[PDB]
């Protein structure tokens, strides 16, 4: 595989710009918070007397 | 891991400039050449 | 309708890189992939 | 046929250039939809 794309560059090339490209389209897509879910979840139950 | 498999090797062979038997850098000029002088100088004294 | 629209063009202009990418792949070459992708409007024109 | 195709060359890229204006003209007078509406063997009627 090394001396593969040692004579192919192209290729090689072709391989980082579909990741860079997939990625970009990635990071416009993906959610933006300070933290992902890490509270575990609760459920209340409420009454009137 | 997968870069250094594919994509650097075929930088290094075409991207890279020749460099001659016996250049450690110790030849250039400015700061780079006491960097090379410096470090080649360490590299012998860690080994002994 | 008010959520988004118009967004084929922007799937497709990808498209076309991706397509280019995987031709210069194959090839390898930067410009032959240009002789393959010069066929899209043949198809096109009898469709439309 | 096609070795003499070959030896004009600039007079085909003419006659691309028209089948891309001719590709360009077909595909904006040609109006959009969806999907089409299929006769279902049954409709209804609305009384107000
Ligand atoms: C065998 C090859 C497989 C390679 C896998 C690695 C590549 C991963 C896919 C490409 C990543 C970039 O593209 C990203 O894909 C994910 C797919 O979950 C999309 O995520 C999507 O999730 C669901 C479908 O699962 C959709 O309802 C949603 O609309 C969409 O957001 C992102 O919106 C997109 O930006
Ligand atoms: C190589 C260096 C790597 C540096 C990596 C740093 C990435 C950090 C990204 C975190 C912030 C991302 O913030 C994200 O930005 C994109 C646009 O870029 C927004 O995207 C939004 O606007 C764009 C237009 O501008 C619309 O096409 C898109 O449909 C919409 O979702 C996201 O709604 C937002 O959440
Ligand atoms: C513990 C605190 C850290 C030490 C700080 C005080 C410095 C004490 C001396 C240690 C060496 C410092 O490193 C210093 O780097 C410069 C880089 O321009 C060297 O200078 C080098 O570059 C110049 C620039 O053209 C050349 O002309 C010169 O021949 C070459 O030696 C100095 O020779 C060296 O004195
Ligand atoms: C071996 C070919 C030398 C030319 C390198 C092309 C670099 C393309 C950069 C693409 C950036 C997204
Ligand atoms: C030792 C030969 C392996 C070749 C693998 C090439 C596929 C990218």
């Amino acid at each position: 595989m090394p001396n593969f794309f040692i004579d192919r560059p192209i290729f090689a090339w072709v391989i980082a710009i579909i990741i860079m490209l997939a990625g970009g389209l990635a990071i416009l897509k993906l959610p933006v918070a300070q933290y992902p879910t890490i509270a575990p979840p609760a459920v209340t139950i409420s009454a009137s007397y | 891991v997968l870069v250094a498999l594919i994509l650097t090797p075929a930088l290094c062979a075409t991207m890279l400039k020749p460099i001659a038997k016996g250049d450690h850098g110790e030849g250039k000029k400015g700061f780079f050449g006491w960097f090379n002088r410096m470090f080649e100088k360490s590299t012998h004294h860690y080994t002994d | 309708e008010r959520l988004s629209g118009n967004q084929a063009p922007s799937l497709y202009a990808i498209s076309l890189i991706v397509v280019f990418l995987c031709l210069a792949a194959l090839y390898e070459s930067w410009s032959i992939p240009f002789s393959v992708m010069l066929v899209v409007p043949l198809g096109v024109i009898g469709a439309l | 046929s096609v070795g003499g195709i070959l030896r004009s060359t600039g007079r085909y890229l003419v006659l691309y250039l028209i089948i891309v204006v001719g590709m360009a003209y077909l595909f904006v007078r040609l109006p959009s939809s969806f999907l089409p509406d299929e006769d279902q063997g049954v409709f209804m009627t609305m009384v107000q």
